[PDB]
């Protein structure tokens, strides 16, 4: 997806594939690690203008889904309650209509 | 270059040289300047009478510095009396026309054709069409004549007239 | 032989492997009656750095260049105005602390010597090879052939490694003289 | 032969991320690679939103500058103490919530562009007014207002330097330095 | 090249040294481009050295927060320390945005500098005979502008 144009190869050419790239990138080695969170470390194999983002992957909605967690939930209607019974004390100290 | 548009009376591709070699970019490119000044000379030579006999001189020009549009002295003593801000303004202003509007020099246009639906002309087909067009020429090169007469008599005497 | 960064930069980057040769081919080492591969604490063995190393003695001695002609120039000539009269800043040296800070001059030319650098930092560590090692596509006066370049190569070395000597001189002899540009006592 | 060399930085190669966009390649000018790690969509969002803010904050500058006020003597401040003297006074408030909520819907189309949601182009609103029919003159078009954004943030930027370092107008011709 | 324009008539080919007896077109290329760019500058400073002194004056103030106008500056090899250094600081970035832009070629001609200030393709002999009188003019201006300036250094100025 984020790689449709990088020449990716494995290991086993690394000195065998050269065929750089729709750019003249050299081809990358991509090596599969184990780690879920790093599944493919890729290796460069000279000089190359890659575009690798370093800003992370996020969607609205997954965010909302993160969002709507029984703590985010339960702490924002929380909050806005404790908000509001300040807002209703400053606008009506000492309860006189009482 | 002898039967393109110019071609009035009492003168016929009037050479003084200048005009051979057959160079078809230069009488493009030189009739554009000539029309050029004309669409300049008009308007030079009609600012240089109107505000004299009509005397419009309508409200001020320059609020903060007073200038009143009525006492800024006609002809060549102008330029001195509006302020630079508005000069510059008037000429930077031309130059959005000249390279935005109206003024968009395509090369597949005609020597002084472009964009025109704002005032100029708009007609279509020749025959009255191109008796306007010489109308034109004829026109600016009497004014082309005419604006830099107004300017000598003006920086001569004393004043425009 | 100067192939342009355009195609050069094909082949550059960290390389991995040898030429054989003094410092991996690198002009510098030819001198008057022959060769005089220099290198005699073995930096030039860590050859992966020799592209490196190279861009840092051509920058060095590209500022070593203008800085002893800059201590040279003020000595005879000042930029018009007060702040840089002859006798407000009497000799050269004292300038990094006349001027400089909240005055101004100096503080300016630190900020655009930084956005220069920071924009041609690329070109030192990606980009950097042993053929495109302090090129910066700047060739003018180059010579074509590639044994005048080599000349013109080992001019400005030669040039730019005096300089950073000379300029180390200049300093030295001005700061323990307060004299003009003969910095002789 | 090469590499696609940066017009603007001769000595790198041009990012792959400024191929095809408004400005870009003519230029190409991104020698610290800012492109090479953020997205080049969300960064010419930004780059639009500045220019048109400095566009229209330069233009500001000059006619408070300049002496042009609204009718109230509450106005009657210079440029620099504007913006606390209306902090004080009340609308800058009032400014922030419009622009709040301009900046929403803003958010939401960012949201909804690089999700793939909409077809957005990433400083397209929709205003299409006074834009060429021609796709080159589109195109133009968009160079001219991203060098104009460009002009009118460094131009704001030296303005209130100046301004503040030398309490004078806006030409900041007289001045002493 | 013995027919890259330049010769005229009073003169062949005017090379004693032989600088271009190599067939570097690279060289030449550079040389013929710095020539005319040459004739071309010192052809306005010519024009700069003689009109300041007997007309022309330019009538507002160079500097009006220094009052200084320009009639006061005096006129040649001393001038340099009467406009203002920002002044010339301008007048470099100036010829700057002139000379590496505006008028920045390459692959074109010798010095057909594009933009230039209209944009005008001519054609014919007459661009050759006007193309070498321009160079010939150069080469006057050249000649010309090195004489006013170092005469000036050596006489003060004026008459
Ligand atoms: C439903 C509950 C509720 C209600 C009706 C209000 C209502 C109000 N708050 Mg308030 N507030 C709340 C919850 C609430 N707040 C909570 C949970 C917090 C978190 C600490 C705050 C923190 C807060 C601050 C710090 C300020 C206000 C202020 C105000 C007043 C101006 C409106 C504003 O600034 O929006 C408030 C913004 C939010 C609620 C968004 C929080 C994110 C307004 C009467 C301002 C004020 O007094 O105006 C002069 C002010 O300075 N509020
Ligand atoms: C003795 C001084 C000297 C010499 C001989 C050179 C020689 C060279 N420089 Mg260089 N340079 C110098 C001082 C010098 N430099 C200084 C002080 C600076 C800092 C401003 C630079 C900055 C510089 C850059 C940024 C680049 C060069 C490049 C070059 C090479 C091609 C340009 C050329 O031949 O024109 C120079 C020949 C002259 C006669 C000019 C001397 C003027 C006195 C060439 C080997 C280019 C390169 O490496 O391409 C291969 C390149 O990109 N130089
Ligand atoms: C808020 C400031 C800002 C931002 C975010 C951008 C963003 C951008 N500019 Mg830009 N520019 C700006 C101000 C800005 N510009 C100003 C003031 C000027 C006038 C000098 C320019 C002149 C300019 C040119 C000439 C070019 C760009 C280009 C670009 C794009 C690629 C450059 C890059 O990697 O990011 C730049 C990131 C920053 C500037 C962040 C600031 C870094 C500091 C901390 C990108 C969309 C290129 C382009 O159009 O390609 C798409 C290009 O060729 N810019
Ligand atoms: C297109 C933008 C632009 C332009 C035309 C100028 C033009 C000028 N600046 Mg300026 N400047 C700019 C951007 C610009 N600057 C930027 C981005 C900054 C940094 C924020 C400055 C900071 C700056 C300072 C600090 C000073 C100037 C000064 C000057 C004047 C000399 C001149 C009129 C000087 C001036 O006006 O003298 C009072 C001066 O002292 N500028
Ligand atoms: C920067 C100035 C400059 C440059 C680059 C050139 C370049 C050229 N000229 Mg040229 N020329 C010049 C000035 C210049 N000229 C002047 C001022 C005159 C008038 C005398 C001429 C008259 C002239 C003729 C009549 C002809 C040329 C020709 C040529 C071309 C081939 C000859 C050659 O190799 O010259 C290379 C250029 C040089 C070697 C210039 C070096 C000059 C040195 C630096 C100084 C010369 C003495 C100087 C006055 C000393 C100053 C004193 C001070 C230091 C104390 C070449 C492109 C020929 C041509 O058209 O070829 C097809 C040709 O027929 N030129
Ligand atoms: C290489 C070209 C060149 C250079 C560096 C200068 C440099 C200078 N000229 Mg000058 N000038 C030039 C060509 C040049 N001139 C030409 C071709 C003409 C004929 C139109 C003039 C006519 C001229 C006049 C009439 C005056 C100057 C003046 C000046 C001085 C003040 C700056 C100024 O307002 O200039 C303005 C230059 C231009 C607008 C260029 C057109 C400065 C030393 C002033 C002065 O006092 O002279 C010492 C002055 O009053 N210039
Ligand atoms: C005030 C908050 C402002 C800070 C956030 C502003 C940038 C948000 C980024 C944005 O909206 O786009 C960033 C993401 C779009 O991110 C998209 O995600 C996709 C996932 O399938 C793919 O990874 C796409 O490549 C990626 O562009 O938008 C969001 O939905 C942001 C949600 C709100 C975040 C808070
Ligand atoms: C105190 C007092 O009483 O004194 C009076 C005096 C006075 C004179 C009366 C005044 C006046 C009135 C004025 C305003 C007089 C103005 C005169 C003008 C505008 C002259 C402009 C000429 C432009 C030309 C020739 C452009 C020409 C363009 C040309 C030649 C192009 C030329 C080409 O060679 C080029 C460039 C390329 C070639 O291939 C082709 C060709 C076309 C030949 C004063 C100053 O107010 C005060
Ligand atoms: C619609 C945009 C616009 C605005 C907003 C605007 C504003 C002002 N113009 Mg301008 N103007 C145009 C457009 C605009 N002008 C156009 C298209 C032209 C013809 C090309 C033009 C011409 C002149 C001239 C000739 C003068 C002039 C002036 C002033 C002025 C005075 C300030 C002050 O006196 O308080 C102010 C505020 C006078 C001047 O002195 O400016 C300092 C003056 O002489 N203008
Ligand atoms: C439209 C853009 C523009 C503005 C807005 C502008 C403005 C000022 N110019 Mg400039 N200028 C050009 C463009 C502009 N100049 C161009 C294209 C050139 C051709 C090379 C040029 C030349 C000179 C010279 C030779 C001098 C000069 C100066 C001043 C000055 C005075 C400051 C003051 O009054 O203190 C101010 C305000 C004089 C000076 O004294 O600078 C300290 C002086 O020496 N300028
Ligand atoms: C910033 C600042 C200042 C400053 C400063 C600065 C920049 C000071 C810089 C000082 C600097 C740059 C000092 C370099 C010395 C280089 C030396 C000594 C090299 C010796 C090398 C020797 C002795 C040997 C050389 C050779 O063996 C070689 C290598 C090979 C042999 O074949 C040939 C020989 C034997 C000859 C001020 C202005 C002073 C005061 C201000 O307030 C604050």
């Amino acid at each position: 997806a984020e790689t449709e144009e990088g020449l990716i190869i494995k290991p086993e050419e690394a000195g065998k594939i050269t065929s750089r790239d729709k750019n003249n990138n050299p081809p990358r080695i991509v090596v599969k690690t184990n780690d879920w969170d790093i599944p493919e470390y890729q290796l460069s194999t000279g000089a190359s203008n890659q575009v690798s983002y370093i800003t992370p992957v996020v969607e609205s909605e997954d965010i909302k889904a993160w969002l709507s967690l029984n703590v985010n939930f339960f702490s924002i209607i929380i909050l806005f309650t404790v908000g509001g019974l300040i807002e209703i004390q400053r606008f009506f100290p000492d309860t006189l209509y009482w | 270059e002898s039967e393109r548009g110019a071609q009035p009376p009492f003168g016929f591709w009037d050479p003084l040289g200048l005009s051979a070699d057959g160079d078809v970019a230069t009488f493009k490119r030189r009739r554009a300047s000539e029309i050029k000044h004309g669409r300049i000379a008009m308007l030079a030579a009609m600012g240089y009478m109107t505000p004299e006999i009509t005397g419009k001189f309508p409200g001020y020009l320059s609020p903060s510095t007073g200038v009143k549009y009525a006492d800024i002295p006609n002809g060549l003593a102008a330029i001195s009396k509006v302020p630079v801000v508005g000069w510059l303004q008037i000429f930077a202003w031309t130059a959005v026309c000249e390279l935005w509007e109206d003024q968009v020099p395509g090369t597949p246009g005609h020597e002084g054709e472009f964009c025109f639906k704002a005032f100029k002309v708009t007609s279509d087909a020749p025959e009255t069409r191109e008796t306007k067009l010489a109308s034109e020429l004829a026109n600016g090169r009497l004014a082309m004549m005419a604006i830099i007469g107004l300017f000598f008599q003006d920086g001569l005497t004393g004043s425009a007239y | 032989a100067r192939r342009e960064l355009a195609v050069a930069y094909e082949d550059a980057g960290i390389d991995l492997m040898d030429n054989g040769k003094f410092a991996q081919g690198l002009v510098g080492a030819e001198a008057a009656f022959g060769r005089y591969e220099f290198d005699p604490i073995g930096f030039s063995k860590y050859t992966e750095l020799v592209p490196w190393f190279r861009e840092a003695e051509l920058k060095h001695g590209r500022i070593a260049m203008l800085a002893w002609l800059g201590l040279v120039v003020p000595d005879f000539v000042r930029i018009p105005g007060e702040a840089y009269s002859f006798e407000a800043v009497p000799r050269v040296i004292d300038a990094h602390d006349a001027l400089n800070a909240d005055a101004g001059p100096n503080f300016q030319i630190i900020l655009f010597i930084s956005i220069v650098e920071l924009c041609c930092a690329k070109k030192v560590f990606e980009w950097n090879s042993v053929e495109t090692a302090g090129d910066y596509n700047l060739t003018r006066l180059f010579p074509e052939d590639d044994e005048a370049q080599k000349q013109m190569r080992i001019a400005e070395l030669k040039n730019g490694r005096l300089a950073m000597i000379a300029f180390g001189g200049a300093v030295t002899q001005a700061v323990i003289t307060g004299k003009p540009f003969p910095w002789t006592f | 032969g090469g590499y696609k060399m940066s017009k603007a930085v001769p000595f790198l190669p041009m990012s792959p991320a400024l191929e095809g966009y408004v400005g870009a390649e003519e230029e190409g000018f991104d020698p610290m690679g800012f492109s090479l790690a953020l997205d080049i969509r969300w960064l010419r969002e930004a780059e639009l939103k500045h220019g048109r803010i400095c566009m229209l904050a330069t233009v500001g500058w000059i006619a408070t500058d300049l002496g042009m006020r609204l009718p109230g003597p509450a106005y009657q401040v210079s440029t620099l103490e504007a913006h606390d003297a209306m902090v004080k006074f009340g609308p800058m408030a009032q400014i922030l919530i419009w622009l709040g909520i301009i900046e929403v819907f803003s958010f939401l189309a960012i949201t909804n562009m690089m999700e793939g949601t909409t077809d957005r182009q990433p400083g397209d609103y929709g205003l299409r007014r006074l834009y060429p029919k021609d796709e080159e003159g589109q195109y133009e078009m968009q160079l001219k207002e991203l060098r104009n954004g460009r002009l009118a943030m460094l131009a704001f930027s030296g303005i209130v330097t100046t301004a503040v370092l030398t309490g004078r107008t806006w030409p900041f011709x007289x001045x002493x330095x | 090249f013995e027919n890259e324009l330049g010769v005229q008539a009073p003169t062949g080919f005017w090379d004693p040294l032989g600088f271009a007896k190599d067939g570097s077109m690279k060289a030449f290329k550079r040389r013929r481009a710095s020539e005319i760019k040459h004739g071309r500058i010192a052809m306005l400073a010519t024009m700069g050295y003689i009109t300041p002194e007997l007309t022309g004056k330019f009538p507002g103030l160079l500097s009006p927060s220094m009052g200084l106008k320009y009639e006061d500056i005096p006129n040649g090899l001393g001038a340099i320390s009467k406009v203002p250094a920002v002044g010339w600081a301008q007048i470099l970035a100036y010829t700057f945005y002139c000379e590496q832009s505006q008028d920045q070629s390459e692959g074109s001609a010798g010095e057909a500098g594009d933009f230039g200030k209209v944009l005008t393709s001519k054609d014919e002999e007459g661009l050759k005979r006007k193309l070498n009188s321009e160079l010939a003019n150069g080469r006057l201006a050249m000649m010309a502008i090195i004489g006013m300036f170092f005469q000036d250094g050596l006489t003060g100025s004026a008459w």
